[PDB]
C-alpha cells in the first residue's frame, strides 16, 4: 500500500534509538549499523539516502558513549534532509 | 375582587404601552379588571429600577410587567425573587433559573443554531453586542468548538471606519456569511454602513438574530442582492393576529400612538400577549376558589429580614400554568419560567 | 474620626484579615478611620442593595467592598446616583463609571501581549463566569485581527458533582485537536482544579504550554505542576522582591 | 537549508485548508487550485507531485460544497505517497 | 534499586534524582516491589514528574 514519508520518518528514529539501546557504551560507534536497520526495517524511498538522512547525520555528529537518550531525544526533530537525493 | 398590577415602561415605549392598553381593554373579565399603574423610567439606570420595584411593592402590588436591561436585570430578578413578587417581560430571556419571573419572549439559541446547520455553514463572522447578552454568544462559540466551527466573534456595540476595516478582511478571506446579533437600531445601523461601502453585493449571505425580522424596515438590502435570513414570532396570516391587525389598524393615533401602522414589534405584540397571560392567571387564581387578596401591607422592599408574602407564590404558579394562544403562537412556561413549546416562523428575504 | 463602608463578601477572610491589618499600619494620630463591615450574598443585588443603603443611611463617608457581575451595575449606579465613593479590588468596568475607584489594574493589554509574545497562531482558552467574559471578547477581537485560532470553552456552568469526568472528556477533544498550548482564565480555585485534572491525565508533560490569567499566579499552589516539563507563564502585580512587600510579608508571616 | 517531508506535510495540508475556505460553496471544484497553492507555498521534492499527492487526491475525491471541514479533517491523516515520482 | 533506606525528609529529592538517572538509562519499564505505602509514594513521585 501507499507509504508516507513522515510515518517513514517517525517510524525512522524511532527504531534508530530501539536498536542503539542494544548497544551500550559503543553507542557512537555503531549509530550507522542502527541506522541501516531502520532503513531496511521501516523502508526508504532510496536505499542509499535512507528513512531519515538528517536524522542519522545529527546522531552520528552528536551520540558519546552512555548519552544516547538525550542524543536522540535532540536528534528526532531534526529535518530529514531529502528521501530522494 | 379587583386586582391591582404595576407597570414599567421605558421611555420610548409608546407602542409598547399602546399594545398594553389594548391588551387592558381587550382582555377584560366582568368579575375583575386588572388595575395598571404605569411608571416611565430609564430601564439602563439600576438605581431607577430599583428604586421604581420598590415604589410598586410597597403600593401593594400582586404582580409587575415590565423591561430590563443587560444591566437592570440582575436588579430585577434578584428583588424579585427575594420579595416573592411576579414579573412578566418581553424583555431578553435569562440565562439561569430565575423564579419569579415569566418571560414572554422565546429563547432563539435553537433556531439559530439549527438554522446555521440549515445553510451548512462551516465558517462564518458573528456580529454581536452587548445589550441582550452574551448567552446567544457562548451558545455558538460553544456549538462551534464542537463542531469545529471557525466564528469570528467581533462586538459592534463598543464603537465607522473600523466597520470598512473588518469587511475588508473579510472580502479577503471570503468569509460571505455574516450573523447580526444586535438591536434593531444596531442593526439598521450596520446595514446602512454595509450599503455605502457596497459589502451588499452578491455572494454575501446575512442572518439576522431576533424576532423582529419583518418589524423592521428590510425596504434597504431587498434591492441590495445578497440572501438574508430572519425569525418571525407573529405569523400575520393567522386568523387572530389577522383580526388584532384589523382592529389595530383602524385605532385613532390620538389615542394609541403608533397603532395605525399595518404591523407591530414582536416586543410589543408580547406586551399583549402578556396581559394575555396575567388575566388567564388571575382567571384561574379566581376560579379555583383561592382568595388572592394581599394579607398585610407590603412595607419597605429594603427592610431586613425581607418579607414576601406567601400568599403570592401561588400567584406566579398561576402565571406558569397558563396556557393560551396569542399573537407570539402557544403560549406555555416551565417551571423556570422561559417559554416552552414555542413555533418561531424561519423567513427569507427575497425579491418579491 | 471617619466613618467609611465595608462591605465583605462571605467567604473574604484573608482580604479582611490585610484589610484590618492595612487599618492598624495607615491609621494616625490626626485621625482614624471607623470602618462598619456588612458580610453578606455579593452576588446577591437584592442584598448588596440593601447594605449599601444600610450604609448609606448611617451616613458613611466613603465605602469598600467587592461586586459579582451581577451586583456590579447596583453599585456603580448607586455610588454614582447618591455621590458615593466605592473602592474595590474587583474586576474593572467595561465603561466608565464615576465614583467608583478599582483598585485592580487592567490585565487584557497585559494577556494580549503574552500571547504575541510566545507568538501563538492557534491555542485554547478557558474561561467562565465571574471575572467576566471581557477578557475573552477582548482576546477574540485581537484573535479575528491577528488570525490566531481561539477555542473558547465556558467552564464556569460545570458543577461540581460532574466536573472530573467532563474536564477529562473536553482536554481529550483538546488533544485530539492537537492543542498544545493554553490560557486559563478564572479564579485561583477553578485554576487549582484544572490544574489537578491536567496533571491527573498527564498533560503537564514537556510540550505542553500554559498560561494562567490570574494576576496572582504565586498566589495559587503551582508546587505540583512544576515539575511535569510543561512550561507555565503567568502574571504578578505584587512583587516579592520589593522592600516595602518584603517586611509586610515580615510582619504578616509572623 | 533542512527541509523536512513531515514538515512539509502538515504545512501542505494546512495551506490547503487554509486555501479552501476562500471558495467555500465552491470548494469541490476548487481543491486541485488550491492544492497548488500549498505546492508552491510549502515548497515540493518534485514540482509535478506537489507537497502531498495522496491528501490531494483524497481530498478532490472527497470535498463537496460546504463539505470542507469534514472533508479535510478525514483527509489530512492520509499517507502522502512518494515525494519522488 | 533499593527505595527503602530512603530518608522520608529528603525522599522527593532522591526519587526525582533517580528517576533522573533511570531516564538516562531510558528505563521506560519499571517494576515496584514494595509495599502498599512505598508503592503510593513511588507512584506519587512518578506522577509529579511527568512519568
Ligand atoms: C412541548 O414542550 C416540551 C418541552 O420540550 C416537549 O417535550 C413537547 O414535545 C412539546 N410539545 C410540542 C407539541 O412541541
Amino acid at each position: 500500500g501507499p507509504a508516507d514519508c513522515c510515518r517513514m520518518k517517525e517510524c525512522c528514529t524511532d527504531r534508530v534509538n530501539e536498536c542503539l539501546q542494544r548497544y551500550s557504551g559503543r553507542e557512537d560507534k555503531f549509530v550507522s549499523f542502527c541506522y541501516q536497520e531502520a532503513t531496511v526495517t521501516c523502508g526508504s524511498f532510496n536505499e542509499i539516502v535512507g528513512c531519515c538522512y538528517g536524522y542519522q547525520m545529527c546522531m552520528i555528529r552528536v551520540v558519546k558513549p552512555n548519552s544516547l537518550s538525550g542524543a536522540h531525544e535532540a536528534c528526532k526533530t531534526v529535518s530529514c534532509g531529502n528521501p530522494c537525493a | 375582587n379587583s386586582i391591582q398590577i404595576g407597570g414599567l415602561f421605558p421611555r420610548g415605549a409608546d407602542q409598547e404601552y399602546s399594545a398594553f392598553r389594548v391588551g387592558m381593554v381587550q382582555f377584560s373579565t366582568s368579575e375583575f379588571r386588572l388595575t395598571p399603574h404605569i411608571d416611565n423610567l430609564e430601564v439602563a439606570n439600576s438605581f431607577a429600577v430599583t428604586n421604581a420595584f420598590c415604589s410598586q411593592f410597597s403600593r401593594g402590588v400582586y404582580a409587575i410587567f415590565g423591561f430590563y436591561d443587560k444591566k437592570s436585570v440582575n436588579t430585577i430578578t434578584s428583588f424579585c425573587g427575594t420579595l416573592h413578587v411576579s414579573f412578566i417581560t418581553p424583555s431578553f430571556p435569562t440565562d439561569g433559573t430565575h423564579p419569579f419571573v415569566i418571560q414572554m419572549r422565546p429563547d432563539l439559541k435553537g433556531a439559530l443554531l439549527s438554522l446555521i446547520e440549515y445553510y451548512q455553514w462551516d465558517k462564518f463572522a458573528y456580529l454581536y453586542d452587548s445589550d441582550r447578552g452574551l448567552s446567544t454568544l457562548q451558545a455558538v462559540l460553544d456549538s462551534a468548538a464542537e463542531k469545529k466551527w471557525q466564528v469570528t466573534a467581533i462586538n459592534v456595540g463598543n464603537i465607522d471606519e473600523t466597520y470598512r476595516s473588518l469587511f475588508q478582511d473579510l472580502e479577503l478571506k471570503g468569509e460571505r456569511r455574516v450573523i447580526l446579533d444586535c438591536e434593531r437600531d444596531k442593526v439598521n445601523d450596520i446595514v446602512d454602513q454595509v450599503i455605502t461601502i457596497g459589502k451588499h453585493v452578491k455572494g454575501y449571505h446575512y442572518i439576522i438574530a431576533n424576532l423582529g425580522f419583518t418589524d423592521g424596515d428590510l425596504l434597504k438590502i431587498q434591492f441590495g442582492g445578497a440572501e438574508v435570513s430572519g425569525f418571525q414570532i407573529v405569523d400575520y396570516d393567522d386568523s387572530l393576529v389577522s383580526k388584532f391587525i384589523e382592529r389595530w389598524s383602524t385605532l385613532e393615533e390620538k389615542e394609541y400612538p403608533g397603532a395605525h401602522t399595518a404591523t407591530i414589534k414582536y416586543t410589543s405584540a408580547l406586551t399583549y400577549d402578556a396581559v394575555q397571560v396575567m388575566t388567564e392567571a388571575f382567571r384561574n387564581l379566581r376560579k379555583q376558589r383561592i382568595e388572592i387578596s394581599r394579607r398585610g401591607n407590603a412595607g419597605d422592599c429594603l427592610a431586613n429580614p425581607a418579607v414576601p408574602w406567601g400568599q403570592g407564590v401561588e400567584i406566579e404558579r398561576a402565571l406558569k400554568q397558563v396556557q393560551v394562544e396569542g399573537l407570539s403562537g402557544n403560549i406555555k412556561f416551565d417551571q423556570n419560567g422561559k417559554r416552552i413549546n414555542y413555533t418561531i416562523n424561519i423567513m427569507e428575504l427575497k425579491t418579491n | 474620626s471617619i466613618q467609611i463602608g465595608g462591605l465583605f463578601p462571605r467567604g473574604a477572610d484573608q482580604e479582611y484579615s490585610a484589610f484590618r491589618v492595612g487599618m492598624v499600619q495607615f491609621s494616625t494620630s490626626e485621625f482614624r478611620l471607623t470602618p462598619h463591615i456588612d458580610n453578606l450574598e455579593v452576588a446577591n443585588s437584592f442584598a448588596v442593595t440593601n447594605a449599601f443603603c444600610s450604609q448609606f443611611s448611617r451616613g458613611v463617608y466613603a465605602i469598600f467592598g467587592f461586586y459579582d457581575k451581577k451586583s456590579v451595575n447596583t453599585i456603580t449606579s448607586f455610588c454614582g446616583t447618591l455621590h458615593v465613593s466605592f473602592i474595590t479590588p474587583s474586576f474593572p468596568t467595561d465603561g466608565t463609571h464615576p465614583f467608583v475607584i478599582q483598585m485592580r489594574p487592567d490585565l487584557k493589554g497585559a494577556l494580549l501581549s503574552l500571547i504575541e509574545y510566545y507568538q501563538w497562531d492557534k491555542f485554547a482558552y478557558l474561561y467562565d463566569s465571574d471575572r467576566g467574559l471581557s477578557t475573552l471578547q477582548a482576546v477574540l477581537d485581537s484573535a479575528a485581527e491577528k488570525k490566531w485560532q481561539v477555542t473558547a470553552i465556558n467552564v464556569g456552568n460545570i458543577n461540581n458533582d460532574k466536573k472530573d469526568e467532563t474536564y477529562r472528556s473536553l482536554f481529550q477533544d483538546l488533544e485530539l485537536k492537537g492543542e498544545r498550548r493554553v490560557i486559563l482564565d478564572c479564579e485561583r480555585d477553578k485554576v487549582n482544579d484544572i490544574v489537578d485534572q491536567v496533571i491527573t491525565i498527564g498533560k503537564h508533560v514537556k510540550g505542553y504550554h500554559y498560561i494562567i490569567a490570574n494576576l496572582g499566579f504565586t498566589d495559587g499552589d503551582l508546587l505540583k505542576i512544576q515539575f511535569g516539563g510543561a512550561e507555565v507563564s503567568g502574571f504578578q502585580i505584587v512583587d516579592y522582591d520589593d522592600s516595602l512587600v518584603s517586611k509586610f510579608i515580615e510582619r504578616w508571616s509572623t
